[PDB]
């Protein structure tokens, strides 16, 4: 007697489109964070002061 | 130089350490081999005193797989006033 | 959702680090595997490697 | 993409881990980042570099 | 501490049958005994960790040699310290290491050589001349660092014929 | 030396984060202070420290090697000066976070010492550092293996009171 096989990917979902929303303001700091004068400062590898 | 006698036999016994190893370890033959040439330059040039020490190595490494240490030893056995032994 | 942080936590400020950081993981990852396997203490275990 | 995002996923839970930081995933996975597998990547890593 | 000794050979041991399982965690031990050597500023504790680190050497060779440079200078670094344990421990893994690398660590015997010469003379860092002996015989056997030390430490030939016309032990 | 640093510390609490503008010049003579003050007054300003340290939070980085090297050189088996700078770890930890396990490996002889020989009236300068090691969090990942065992000897020895022994089984309890 076989057996229920649930192997099967029941369902093959794509992801069509990507939405990238920066909220970067390069150069003004926001009011909650004060940030350190050497700092952590790469942002997708590129440093944005540059 | 009274001591000197005594401390070929340790020089012998330490090589027949090194027979152990020889064949144990095939990984460290070349090393051993050049071990061994460089340590009979250090001792003393008599003839028996090598004859002693290359019957030892002998236990493991045939003449032919080590020129260099036989032409040395028939070359002391030129300079020495021997050459019966230097042919053979 | 994917999420850098818990409600009370802070994102780290630590100048060898991106500010990127959560997007860098997710997105190149060798990238900052690397970098971190050479900010650690088992570094040591391998000289010659900045 | 979802895949890869949750495979560097993982590795974002055990840098972050790190830092005082815990990323959070909407499906919660349970904690990876003590996984044996882990000292496979450290050695793994640390031959090829 | 005897049981731990006693798993880390076992474990070892088992590092050629199922190396992806113990190789990793293998060098996650050594990184936690380098770190308990240099770190942990306590006799007992540096003193076992070498003992450790001694059957981590011997019984995992191949997992040990990629990080051999690392090892031997924290190792050499505790000899260069201003408890006797930790040294005659520390002594019997460095002789331990020349076993199992070999010319690979022919750039460290004259740094070892004038440190253990130091110690075979003068019963201040009273270490066990047994085991210092012992280290020194491991180095010039495995590394091949032959006749060069009589010129290189004049004094080595004073030195060894001093053992064998002043202490009272057969080892 | 006392009022002008309880100023300072009211100050930098006034301030808020603003503050971290004056450490620069505040710090090095601060520092400069502890190491050369007479005895009497260094429980006080390492209080105090702890202070200064607890506003400005991670901008303290910069001074951690100068201040590490300050605790570890006026920490001795004396009881007074140890709860005040058990307390001062607290504080460090929490402003650091993540950074802390580049400083951890230099205090942590101390801290095996203070478990190996507290003569401590029941044992608090021992029980005040649990206390601490629980804030440790995952600082702690590469040092546990010798912080683990000193903690672990403390709930199982017969011979040390019953608050020491809580305060150790509450911190394994904790660090899982």
């Amino acid at each position: 007697k076989s057996l229920a096989q649930s192997w099967r990917m029941k369902d093959r979902m794509k992801t069509v489109s990507v939405a990238l929303v920066l909220c970067l303001n390069v150069g003004v700091d926001p009011p909650d964070v004060v940030k350190t004068t050497p700092c952590a400062r790469l942002e997708c590898w590129i440093d944005p002061l540059s | 130089s009274r001591a000197y006698g005594a401390m070929v036999s340790c020089h012998m016994l330490s090589e027949l350490e090194e027979v152990i190893q020889y064949k144990l370890v095939p990984e460290r033959r070349e090393i051993i081999r050049q071990i061994w040439w460089e340590r009979l330059q250090g001792c003393q040039r008599i003839v028996e005193d090598w004859q002693k020490i290359l019957m030892v190595r002998s236990l493991v490494v045939s003449p032919h797989e080590d020129m260099r240490t036989w032409l040395k030893y028939a070359s002391l056995c030129g300079k020495s006033g021997r050459l019966a032994l230097a042919h053979k | 959702q994917l999420a850098a942080c818990e409600a009370t936590e802070l994102l780290p400020m630590i100048p060898d680090l991106p500010a990127d950081l959560f997007t860098s993981c997710l997105t190149t990852p060798i990238k900052i595997a690397l970098r971190w396997f050479c900010m650690q203490k088992c570094v040591s275990l391998v000289p010659g490697v900045t | 993409l979802v895949a890869s995002l949750f495979r560097n996923f993982l590795l974002a839970e055990r840098i972050m881990r790190s830092y005082n930081c815990t990323p959070v995933s909407s499906p919660r996975l349970p904690p990876t980042y003590m996984h044996a597998m882990w000292q496979a990547w450290d050695l793994a890593v640390d031959i090829c570099l | 501490f005897e049981i731990r000794e006693l798993a880390i050979c076992t474990v070892g041991r088992l590092s050629s049958m199922n190396p992806a399982f113990v190789m990793p965690f293998l060098r996650k031990m050594l990184i936690q005994i380098l770190t308990e050597l240099e770190h942990s500023g306590i006799g007992r504790i540096k003193e076992q960790s070498a003992r450790m680190l001694g059957h981590l050497v011997s019984n995992a060779p191949r997992l040990i040699r990629p990080y051999m440079e690392p090892i031997l200078k924290a190792l050499i670094l505790k000899l260069k310290d201003p408890n006797p344990g930790v040294i005659n421990n520390v002594l019997a893994t460095i002789g331990e290491l020349a076993q199992v690398s070999g010319l690979e660590m022919r750039k460290w015997v004259d740094e070892l050589f004038i440190i253990i010469m130091d110690m075979l003379q003068d019963s201040s860092l009273l270490a066990k001349r047994q085991v210092a002996l012992w280290t020194l015989g491991q180095l010039v056997a495995s590394t091949g660092y032959v006749v060069e030390p009589y010129r290189k430490y004049p004094t080595l030939l004073e030195v060894l014929l001093n053992f064998l016309k002043t202490e009272q032990n057969q080892g | 030396h006392t009022m002008v640093v309880q100023a300072i510390t009211f100050i930098f609490k006034s301030l808020g984060l603003k503050c971290v503008q004056f450490l620069p010049q505040v710090m090095p003579t601060f520092l400069n202070v502890i190491r050369v003050c007479d005895g009497a007054i260094r429980e006080f300003l390492f209080q105090q420290l702890g202070m200064l340290v607890s506003f400005v939070k991670s901008h303290i980085r910069p001074y951690m090697d100068e201040i590490v090297t300050l605790m570890r050189e006026f920490w001795v088996m004396n009881t007074s000066i140890q709860s005040t700078i058990i307390l001062l770890i607290e504080q460090i930890v929490v402003a650091l976070g993540g950074e802390f396990k580049l400083y951890l490996p230099q205090l942590i002889p101390h801290m095996l010492r203070v478990f190996m020989h507290d003569n401590s009236p029941g044992r608090i300068v021992s029980i005040k550092l649990l206390a601490a090691i629980q804030l440790f969090g995952a600082n702690l990942d590469d040092y546990l293996h010798l912080l683990l065992p000193p903690i672990v000897k403390l709930f199982d020895a017969p011979e040390a009171p019953l608050p020491s022994r809580k305060a150790a089984l509450e911190t394994v309890d904790r660090l899982t």
